[PDB]
């Protein structure tokens, strides 16, 4: 699994990552919005 | 050199824009 | 003694409230004034009180069709204390309603619920009178009923809420509106009954023969089946439903509580001598799509419990043998679980006719409330008008600014999502 | 603050690389986002400033208004990447006549205009990263006649990526540049 | 209880507005001298809306005038109807802005926006349960479109939970009456879409099509175009004044017709016109009025709307009627031409009704329109920008005061982002 | 009675309605109530 994500990584370039500080979020989004597949799938596996 | 909603894709690099314009 | 409380939120209950109290103080004599028509009648008229106050609350955060019954032909009814008012509408808003400006004011009415509360005995049940397309029907009615249920426990929560038409609205956000305030009728009341307006239009325009429908025309027989479906505890009958028998009898599951309406003998003043009206074939009318009060095919779907409520001169003779003719019939389709799928209350009044009123003096009326899983097609048609707005976003800056986050639009629409789940798994069959 | 505590040469004021980069610094945000964010092309994490409205979100070295801040030295360098959008910095200096003057330098003018308290500047930045080298003596001698003596304020409230803002004596290039202060380590 | 301020800027803020206060005094029986002289108790229910209680029970309007010039508050204050606003209130300079957006916004009108403000909160502040602030003014001028964009971005700061409703005119396609308009234009609407919460679209071209096709006027004047004008202001806050079966705030009004807080451009047009040689053969009804209302020769915008579709459209209707005729009506123009209709909008058509009719009319109806094919009149500003811009013609005037060049370039390009939207949400579909 | 009826049933139940995917009875039911509404449009009355 290590050898696999190196291998992704070395074609995927350095990515920002999240922060580990997130100090400050005025309009508090919080959470973004899924894609519609997912968001489709996500609801049909939450309502089974 | 190389999800989100219409307004927002608009809104977001609007900016851009505003400075490549002038 | 029962009672119930009634509370009227927003345009549309208040406007009703004022139909459904003139029916309410016409049935039992009550004039416009307050008082019913030796020394102990003249302490009984003015020291005393003869006076009967409602046990009602119309409240609204727009003023003008509030002060418009303080200004009307029922300023000496309610108290003025009674009739709540405010400075800014939740304007077409579940945001305002719910989080913003409907916070001040749900404190102020829950005062005036308390006082209600205190003065009557015995209470059995609440009354609310709502439109989900509007803010204040939608964001104050979630908040009143939210915290109703946190004060008030074993007391059943009534709901009338006005849902929107599949084809005409009289509002561009009025998906939205709907959407977020079903999760809280699911959630908070305990019985909810659908209504919509383009239904009355065509038993205003078909039946009652009146070309140009308005508002008043509406609601005047919305209240005949308001004023119906409680008329068992006013008045005695043969057989009787009270407000706890309603619920046991048309709630097979917790989260199944939409019932549509119906009232069978929608006939003019004109049409009424060449019309014969007995039990037999108004029942039969009673079924009649076009008789119904939600704009729905119940041929879609198969009816779970059905309630039908009598007011006039109706012997259980022949209330039973309606039963019997629409239980044969192949169109009218039963759920396989419940072989006794009817309710039958009889009252002995016969219903009063407003004056100046459109309907007709009839000495037999059917009020049918029933569960059918025909609502899931109501819900399927406003969901897709809420899939395809919420798909590019539109509308929420105004519920996002105004309290709200993102997360209650795919909250509320999951809970609906579970309903439109709920009624195909009930209303499956087992056979052989 | 920050008078009797002066050091030899170089006086870094803010660095991003730490346990808790935001010791001395104020925050405020409105409608944006402060986020300590590693980059692509350094691999380090910066902090980065993000606001739909430039004047509304901003970071303060002193923490509280009432106090001031003191460095004695003539330049002020920042490292900041250009995001291609709004950026805006400011700085309050005490000249000789125990005046107040704020130069603000912002990306959405093109001409400078010297009002007699504030003096407003362009600023105009390469693609990627950059650092800035903002001569605190030479310009309060080009927009006023007096001298510089102290730095009360530095605030920048804009669109960017900061770490290593730092105060300087005089031009010092990589090679004579100490060990923790490059951001490119050749 | 609601309560809207009404503030006038420039020449043509001052005229038309000096009309929009003869249809409010009519309609609620305010005399010349400005006493109550009402035959209905309706119309004195609700006069704290416009009008202030002073001493005798006369009442004075709630409205601010400025202008950097005397010569048209000369106008307004001697002419009828003109004793009732309160001189105060006229505050007013005597340098002259002169068709210059830099002189209005930066230099000259700024020693005046600390004398409007102060007047204005003093009228804000007094007053119990604001809604927004009225303002009626130009965008060709330089006085108007220049000092009024600058206290419309100051109050909002003052007060960011209140609506502006903006009455803007524009500059016509024919015809130019100032050589600086596409400088003007361009710089106030970028002043307005993120300061304005919604805007209503007028200009004198719609206008005139209107009074010669079908009022038959011939030589209509000056203030016959303003009484069309004030005949849709009145309308926008027709639920306010008076009751109804289905109000409609102006609260409601923008939490329908405003998709995206952007596009916040409406048209508008007055239904029930028709010439003397006609009246008596018009039969009103909804349905005439419906069929009138949807017309593009009666929007009183430049653009045509058959070229886009309308993403949100509002009808503010008056007068006794039956619901269903409202309800029936606008169910039917939807469906009879859909791709004029935006599609992932259901039920486009925003529709209320007000019990009392003006006066004169025994049925009116007031119609607003998002339409996207308000982007051809912003395309054609810009397009008449590009061709000034590119010589720095007439731009020494605006840079002369202080002014960089970076906000002509800052305007417009959030004027190209304003019509890349409208473009953008016509041709986007659903599934 | 549990496990012999009444779990076996709603066995089957929840299997035949997990296999269901909503999305299939969103159309349906909206294809069903467009030709009701698309009936009492074009045709005076719908009679039972
Ligand atoms: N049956 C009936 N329905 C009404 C009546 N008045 C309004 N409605 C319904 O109300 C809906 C419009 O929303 P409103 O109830 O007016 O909204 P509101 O109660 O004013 O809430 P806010 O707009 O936030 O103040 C319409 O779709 C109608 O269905 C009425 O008199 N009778
Ligand atoms: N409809 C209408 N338009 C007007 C009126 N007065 C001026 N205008 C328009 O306003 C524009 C000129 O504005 P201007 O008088 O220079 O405004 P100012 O710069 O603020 O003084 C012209 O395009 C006119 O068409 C009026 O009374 N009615
Ligand atoms: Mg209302």
């Amino acid at each position: 699994a290590a050898a696999a994500g190196a291998a992704a990584v070395a074609a995927e370039l350095p990515f920002v990552e999240q922060v580990e500080e997130v100090i400050a979020e005025a309009p508090v989004r919080g959470p973004p919005a899924p894609p519609p597949a997912v968001a489709a799938a996500q609801r049909a596996s939450r309502l089974r | 050199r190389r999800n989100r909603t219409i307004a927002e894709t608009m809104r977001v690099a609007a900016d851009t824009r505003k400075l490549g314009k002038f | 003694m029962r009672e119930v409380i009634s509370i009227h939120i927003g345009q549309a209950g208040i406007q009703v409230g004022n139909a459904c109290w003139e029916l309410y103080c016409l049935e039992h004599g009550i004039q416009p004034d307050g008082q019913m028509p030796d020394a102990f009648n003249t302490f009984f008229s003015e020291t005393g009180a003869g006076k009967h106050v409602p046990r009602c609350i119309f409240l609204d955060l727009e003023p003008t069709v509030v002060d418009e019954v303080r200004t009307g032909t029922y300023r000496q009814l309610f108290h003025p204390e009674q009739l709540i008012s405010g400075k800014e509408d939740a304007a077409n808003n579940f945001a305002r309603g719910h989080y913003t400006i409907g916070k001040e004011i749900v404190d102020l009415a829950l005062d005036r619920i308390r006082k209600l509360a205190d003065n009557c005995t015995g209470l059995q049940g609440f009354l609310v009178f709502n439109a989900v397309g509007g803010g204040t029907g939608s964001g104050l009615g979630s908040l009143l009923l939210e915290r109703l249920s946190v004060d008030y426990g074993k007391k059943s929560k009534l709901g009338f809420t006005v849902y929107p038409s599949p084809q005409v609205s009289t509002a561009v956000v009025e998906p939205y509106n709907s959407v977020l305030s079903t999760h809280s009728l699911l959630e908070h009341t305990d019985v909810a009954v659908m209504l919509d307006n383009e239904a009355i239009y065509d038993i205003c325009r078909r039946s009652l023969d009146i070309e140009r429908p308005t508002y008043t025309n509406l609601n005047r027989l919305i209240a005949q089946v308001i004023s119906s479906l409680t008329a068992s505890l006013r008045f005695d009958g043969a057989l009787n439903v009270d407000i706890t028998e309603f619920q046991t009898n048309l709630v097979p599951y917790p989260r199944i509580h939409f019932m549509l309406s119906s009232y069978a003998p929608i006939i003019s003043a004109e049409k009424a001598y060449h019309e014969q009206l007995s039990v037999a074939e108004i029942t039969n009318a009673a079924f009649e799509p076009a008789s119904m009060m939600v704009k729905c095919d119940p041929r879609h779907g198969k009816y779970m419990a059905c309630c039908l409520m009598y007011r006039g001169d109706v012997v259980p003779k022949d209330v039973n043998a309606s039963v019997a003719t629409i239980k044969t019939k192949r169109t009218i389709q039963f759920v396989d679980w419940c072989p006794t799928g009817f309710k039958c209350g009889i009252n002995y009044q016969p219903p009063t006719v407003v004056p100046g009123g459109d309907l007709a003096k009839v000495q037999r009326a059917v009020c049918m409330i029933s569960n059918s899983t025909a609502i899931g097609e109501i819900f399927s048609r406003l969901d897709h008008k809420f899939d395809l707005m919420y798909a590019k976003r539109a509308f929420v800056h105004w519920y996002v600014g105004e309290g709200m986050e993102e997360g209650e639009f795919s909250e509320a629409r999951e809970d609906l999502a579970a309903l439109e789940k709920d009624f195909e798994e009930v209303g499956a069959e087992s056979a052989e | 603050m920050f008078k009797n505590a002066f050091q030899s040469g170089f006086l870094s004021v803010l660095y991003s690389i730490g346990s808790k980069p935001l010791e001395i610094w104020d925050k405020q945000v409105s409608n944006g986002h402060i986020k300590r964010i590693t980059d692509a092309d350094i691999q380090s994490s910066v902090l980065e400033i993000m606001g739909q409205n430039v004047s509304t979100t901003y970071i303060t070295c002193p923490a509280d208004p009432n106090k001031t801040l003191g460095i004695k030295l003539p330049f002020l360098v920042l490292i900041i990447k250009n995001l291609n959008k709004y950026f805006s910095f400011e700085v309050q200096v005490l000249d000789d006549k125990n005046v107040r003057r704020r130069f603000r330098a912002s990306n959405y003018q093109s001409t400078t205009r010297v009002k007699p308290f504030i003096c407003t500047m362009p600023m105009r930045l390469d693609s990627g990263w950059n650092q800035i080298q903002f001569n605190l003596s030479d310009f309060t001698r080009r927009a006023y006649g007096t001298n510089y003596i102290e730095t009360l304020r530095v605030q920048v409230h804009a669109n960017c990526r900061i770490r290593r803002i730092y105060f300087s004596d005089r031009l010092y290039s990589e090679e004579e540049l100490p060990a923790e202060f490059k951001l490119f380590l050749p | 209880m609601r309560e809207i301020v009404h503030i006038q800027g420039g020449q043509c803020g001052n005229q038309i507005g000096a009309k929009f206060w003869e249809v409010v005094s009519d309609e609620h029986g305010i005399d010349p001298t400005g006493t109550y002289h009402g035959d209905s108790d309706l119309q004195l229910e609700r006069i704290n809306v416009y009008f202030n209680e002073a001493t005798g029970g006369r009442y004075v309007p709630r409205a601010i005038l400025m202008d950097l010039e005397p010569g048209t508050m000369d106008s307004v204050r001697s002419g009828p109807y003109g004793q009732i606003f309160r001189p105060d209130n006229f505050v007013f300079g005597q340098t002259g802005a002169g068709n210059n957006w830099a002189k209005g916004h930066y230099t000259e009108g700024a020693e005046l926006i600390d004398s409007v403000l102060d007047v204005v909160r003093k009228e804000a502040e007094s007053c119990d349960c604001l809604q927004g602030f009225q303002v009626c003014h130009s965008l060709g001028g330089g006085t108007g479109s220049g000092m009024g964009t600058l206290l419309i971005s100051k109050i909002r700061e003052e007060y960011p939970d209140r609506m502006m409703l903006t009455f803007s005119v524009v500059p016509s396609p024919k015809v130019s009456d100032t050589v600086v308009e596409p400088y003007n234009a361009t710089l106030s609407v970028h002043q307005l879409v993120e300061n304005a919460d919604e805007c209503m679209v007028l200009d004198n071209e719609a206008l005139y099509d209107i009074c010669f096709r079908t009022l038959k006027l011939t030589t209509p004047t000056f203030g016959d175009l303003n009484h069309l004008i004030s005949a849709v202001m009145s309308g926008i806050t027709c639920c306010l004044r008076f009751p109804g079966q289905l109000n409609a705030d102006l609260r409601k009004l923008a939490v329908n017709l405003i998709p995206f807080p952007r596009l916040h451009f409406f048209m508008v047009g007055f239904t029930p016109l028709t010439s003397r040689g006609s009246q008596q053969y018009r039969a009103l009804t909804v349905p005439e009025l419906t069929q009138q209302m949807w017309d593009a020769k009666n929007m009183m915008c430049a653009a045509d709307p058959r070229h886009g579709r309308y993403l949100t459209a509002s009808a503010l209707f008056r007068g006794r009627m039956s619901t269903k005729e409202v309800d029936e009506q606008m169910l039917n123009v939807q469906n009879k031409n859909s791709s004029y209709f935006v599609e992932w909008i259901p039920n486009n058509v925003k529709s209320s009704v007000c019990d009392i009719p003006p006066k004169g009319l025994k049925m009116s109806a007031t119609f607003i329109g998002n339409s996207t094919a308000i982007q051809e009149m912003f395309k054609r500003v810009s397009e008449q920008f590009t061709a000034m811009f590119r010589r720095k013609a007439f731009l020494h005037w605006y840079t002369g005061e202080g002014m960089d060049e970076m906000e002509f370039t800052e305007a417009e390009s959030n004027m190209n982002d304003l019509v890349s939207e409208y473009q953008q949400y016509q041709d986007a579909s659903a599934e | 009675w549990s496990t012999q009826v009444f779990d076996t049933i709603q066995g089957r139940l929840q299997a035949a309605v997990d296999a269901r995917d909503p999305a299939a009875i969103e159309s349906r039911l909206k294809t069903q109530y467009d030709q009701y509404l698309h009936t009492t449009n074009t045709k005076v009355a719908v009679f039972r």
